[PDB]
């Protein structure tokens, strides 16, 4: 209903320009994690966080998987 | 029909003699009713 | 409950991967549609 | 094959015993229907004997799909 | 030791609470949920969760249950606190009653 | 004990004994026991949920059958 | 191995001793029978 | 087991019913005749 | 292919089918203590629903089987709605358990019959009010009968929740079929299989109670 | 030839069986007029009952169908 | 062609179904005269559930006859 | 010709649908005499009950002979 | 000869038929028991009730060996 | 030969006739002990009837037997 | 061989006439229960008319499993 | 060839006489309801009646399939 759509509008909107350079500046943070070792720094609570909301984004590929060939279950064809 | 397959079943018949006449009948003997006071 | 601003990179990360999806969704799609269509036709 | 094809007969016919407890199921609950309408009270204990009487009954009919199956995969 | 009075607080009987605080402050309110479309989605696609004759005995049985917990809930929740405060008000009666017993005497 | 902890040690610590991973599901058993099931007033959710991860057992080893029923093949 | 003698067997002490005494005696046909149909096959 | 014995009632007290009808649906040449052959008085204690 | 729900599961080469007959104790907690939650609540009620009917029309020495015939309505109840959950391996659908379950309660059940009161058994086969001129032919019937008893609750059992999945799964193949073809029609055949597994969950605890009341009343009969 | 004929001669006497749920059905609607007309304040506790024991005949009509279906289509 | 040959048989046989619609319509009608002399008031009330039983009876009845008219004209 | 072996075993099998209409008459006729020593007053409405059942009851039996002389003779 | 071979078969399963007919002269002479244990008075008419009865039902197990004679022989 | 093998499904699909004749004894004798319950003063003219309806049905299902022995002895 | 073959089908067949003394059985020793429930005082007399009538339903049984035991072994 | 094909039809024809005890355990437990609605205080009494006759009528019906087996697997 409009609850949903109430929460829509903030996160599940395309993003400013102004937070690429921050973006990329967290990717810079976790790089440097992988130079060095930081890696070592992560304890496993917000550690699973991290790896949950990377398989999060990922599904976002798959779910724009299917809506580039306009089928659900596997290719159409 | 595939319950005709004996290579399995003393898979079969052992877990479930540990569980109908040891582990499920030893969770009745702590299932008690007190009799009722005066 | 008030939504909650979400990280940048994971914000446009959703976007970054859907077109990398749609186009990933397009090629196969027109990659795998001429292979099928030999085999189902040599399967006769 | 003579063989394989003698399987789909028997299993056809082995299946026809399934009429037998599906018309002792209507007894059972055609009695029911009777016996509450005599004592209902009882609706409670009537049923109790409908369900040992469905129970028996029906059984005797996969008794018929037992063999519909054992015939017709089971060899 | 007391018992205490309420659970864990699970949402939609399937997912505790305690998983969509743990991942609201990065991803918001709406994160886990579109985890789970984005699962769903990912898992009956790449036929991880085929299609089959049981998917449509899930759903018959998942419906009954969901049915059968909404329309009979309620009357047995009360119920089974029905059989205490009646197992607790029988002993605290005789209870008093077996001090007239020994007061009078 | 770990969602706190961060080394790899942590999975040679344990004690990884026939007695050792016994006591780490009874110990498993009455944290998630004590905390749905074992209280007045719990809710059906205590049940709902183990099924929930009875049938995800249920499914992990019937998936080396249903995959001979996918409807397509890529 | 203990509390297997005192949870495990001491309470099913008067039911696997006295009272399922003849379970044990079925149950030992019952096992002639499983053999024996896997002898068969 | 009719549904009256299971409201409590008993056969007198369903029979006081019907004949009340009867005689209420008497004709008013018979009505008054019928109903003080049949009337009560007595009281209880 | 289509009797695969019925195959003993395993994974990773593992035989699963072990933490499946185990799991049904696993749902009924049990306390010491005098006021608990509400499923102990409501299980020690139904246990003592349960055990005030099967036993109460036994005597004294018919009642020492009630921790059996109790344990044993809770088992095969437990164990049959465990197998309505989808994909589930009920094994109660396998004739190994179930004739594992049938043999030694009869059996131990007539021995007592004939181990000890074996001269009263001898009065079952002969019923009461019996004129004598056809007697050899009543001999067989409550002999072969008998004899047949422990192969009929393990058939009687087994062929009724395996055709109840059976059933479940081809009616739920249909509704798959016609998915892709008129859709009305799908809702109707769908609520066919809404109906069938309202009945296939009172089949399932019918034919736990229906079970142990057999082996009930062959225990009254030799006690 | 043998093989896909011999599925007419099994199937159609497969279907048989639902003979037993055109008794069964009679025998429930049949009890229901005797238990109506005894107990006519109960019409709508037996109506129900009529409906419970007509769809448990269905049920013993359909492990005939199946059984018809599967020699048929899924041999 | 031992293949039209072998939908006669087929049809010929799952036309037995319907003794039991002929079985049925007997009970239902047969509880109607019994039910009727008992409470002869409620003879429009009773003939309405002859009607649905005959029919609910009759129906299960029909399904062999267009059973049997699909093994011999349709396929 | 098979053909005209195969309409001999189609129609002597659906003639067996007429032991539905021999036994529906039976419970027909039968509780007319139950119905009928109960209420002798109504004699002339339980007859013309038993009059409807009975024409009811043969009507699905004589479609098993209509069948067993439409394999037989005409197609 | 596959074809009076076949003549075997249906009229020794078209006599089959005559088994619904020896269940509905059961009910009838049953039926004559119940209505005559309770109104004896009666027996003059309830026994022409338990003739138009065995002859209705046993005339339907006549139209069976009716085919019975007419495959057998008549072909 | 194609003949004397027949002759023996003929004759074993001729004596399922007796099925009728042993559910007609049953109801027959099952009425003789509920209309002998009912009006005990009855017992020697009720039983004077289960002789008649135990030999009337039973003659249906020598009506089997004998075209059993007809196809199996005669021709 | 066609006579070792036939033989299985008739002596397969004969023995259905055992579906009879399997519902003669059932009534008989189902209206004991409802004609001692009446006159539970003549509980002797009853019982000896529920075992003749179990006897002689079940003895029309047996000269079904006769003759399927006589065209295998015998002849 | 054949010998083992028959032994799949000979097999499925004999297991079609349980119909009868699916038929006569519904009568005994429809007698069950009725007569204990009827006389309540006899529970004990007519239960143990009700088990004679569950026990009687399923044991014709194994006679059945006991010579279902007795043919497919014996000889
Ligand atoms: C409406 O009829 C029902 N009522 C029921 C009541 C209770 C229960 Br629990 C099951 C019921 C099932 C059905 C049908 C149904 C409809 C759709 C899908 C599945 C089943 C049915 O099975 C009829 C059953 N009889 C005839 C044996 C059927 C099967 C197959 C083909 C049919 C074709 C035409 C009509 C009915 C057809």
């Amino acid at each position: 209903l409009a609850t949903f759509w109430y929460y829509a509008k903030v996160e599940l909107v395309p993003p400013t320009p102004a937070e690429i350079p921050r973006a990329i500046q967290s990717l810079k943070k976790i790089v440097n994690s992988a130079q060095t070792g930081s890696f070592k720094q992560l304890t496993v609570k917000e550690a699973v966080l991290n790896g949950l909301v990377a398989t999060e984004v990922l599904m976002w590929f798959y779910v724009g998987e299917i809506i580039g060939k306009r089928g659900i279950i596997g290719y159409d064809v | 029909m595939p319950q005709l397959n004996t290579t399995v079943w003393p898979t079969m018949i052992t877990p479930m003699l540990l569980t109908l006449f040891l582990i499920t009948q030893l969770k009745m003997l702590n299932t008690n009713y007190h009799l009722p006071p005066s | 409950v008030p939504p909650v601003q979400v990280s940048p990179l994971i914000k446009l990360g959703r976007y970054s991967a859907l077109f990398l999806g749609v186009a990933y969704g397009a090629t196969r799609y027109n990659y795998l549609k001429p292979r099928a269509e030999e085999e189902r036709r040599i399967a006769a | 094959d003579i063989d394989t094809a003698a399987k789909f007969i028997g299993a056809g016919a082995a299946t026809v015993g399934v009429a037998g407890s599906g018309a002792g199921i209507g007894t059972v609950f055609g009695s029911l229907i009777i016996g509450y309408a005599r004592n209902p009270s009882l609706k409670q204990q009537l049923f109790s004997y409908a369900i040992l009487g469905f129970a028996l009954s029906e059984a005797m009919g996969l008794f018929c799909l037992m063999v519909a199956f054992l015939i017709l995969f089971a060899m | 030791p007391p018992l205490p009075e309420y659970g864990g607080k699970v949402r939609y009987g399937l997912i505790p609470e305690e998983f969509f605080q743990f991942l609201y402050p990065k991803t918001g309110v709406t994160g886990p949920y579109v985890l789970g479309t984005g699962l769903i989605l990912y898992a009956l696609s790449k036929e991880i969760y085929v299609i089959s004759a049981e998917t449509f005995t899930a759903l018959s049985v998942l419906g009954v249950m969901v049915y059968g917990i909404k329309k009979y809930g309620p009357f047995v929740a009360d119920f089974a606190d029905k059989l205490n405060e009646q197992k607790l008000a029988q002993l605290e009666e005789a209870k008093q009653a077996s001090i007239q017993h020994i007061q009078n005497a | 004990e770990v969602k706190l902890g961060e080394l790899p040690s942590w999975i040679l610590m344990r004690d990884f004994s026939p007695s050792g991973i016994f006591g780490a599901f009874q110990r498993g058993y009455y944290r998630y026991y004590n905390k749905y099931i074992n209280v007045k007033k719990g809710s059906i959710s205590g049940i709902t949920m183990v099924l929930a991860c009875y049938v995800l057992f249920s499914y992990s080893f019937s998936y080396k059958h249903l995959k001979h029923e996918r409807l397509r093949k890529y | 191995l203990q509390s297997i003698i005192k949870n495990i067997w001491i309470p099913m002490k008067p039911y696997y001793t006295k009272v399922y005494q003849e379970i044990w005696i079925g149950m030992g046909l019952m096992g002639f029978i499983v053999y024996k149909i896997r002898a068969a096959d | 087991v009719a549904y009256w014995r299971q409201a409590g009632l008993s056969y007198i007290r369903y029979s006081q019913i019907c004949a009340k009808a009867v005689r209420d649906a008497l004709k008013t040449e018979f009505k008054a005749n019928a109903e003080k052959t049949s009337g009560s008085n007595v009281k209880i204690v | 292919n289509l009797f695969a729900s019925f195959i003993a599961p395993t994974i990773l080469g593992l035989p699963a089918a072990v933490l499946i007959i185990l799991f049904p104790p696993l749902l009924i907690p049990t306390s010491k203590y005098l006021i608990n939650n509400r499923l102990i609540t409501t299980q020690q009620w139904l246990i003592k629903l349960t055990s005030k009917q099967m036993m109460t029309m036994h005597n004294t020495k018919g009642r020492t089987w009630s921790l059996m015939l109790v344990s044993l309505i809770i088992f095969i109840a437990t164990t049959n709605l465990l197998g309505l959950l989808p994909h589930s391996f009920t094994p109660t659908t396998q004739l190994s358990m179930n004739l594992a379950m049938a043999i030694p309660l009869w059996a131990g059940t007539v021995i007592m019959g004939f181990r000890s009161k074996i001269k009263n058994a001898l009065a079952h086969f002969l019923p009461q009010g019996t004129p004598t001129p056809l007697i050899p032919m009543l001999v067989i019937i409550e002999t072969i009968s008998l004899l047949i008893q422990p192969m009929a609750l393990a058939v009687r059992l087994t062929a009724n929740i395996t055709a109840g999945h059976l059933l479940m799964h081809l009616i739920g193949s249909a509704t798959l079929a016609m998915s892709t073809i008129n859709l009305p029609s799908t809702l109707i055949i769908f609520t066919i299989l809404i109906l069938l597994t309202i009945l296939e969950i009172a089949v399932a605890l019918i034919q736990a109670y229906v079970f142990t009341l057999l082996v009930s009343l062959y225990l009254h009969d030799n006690t």
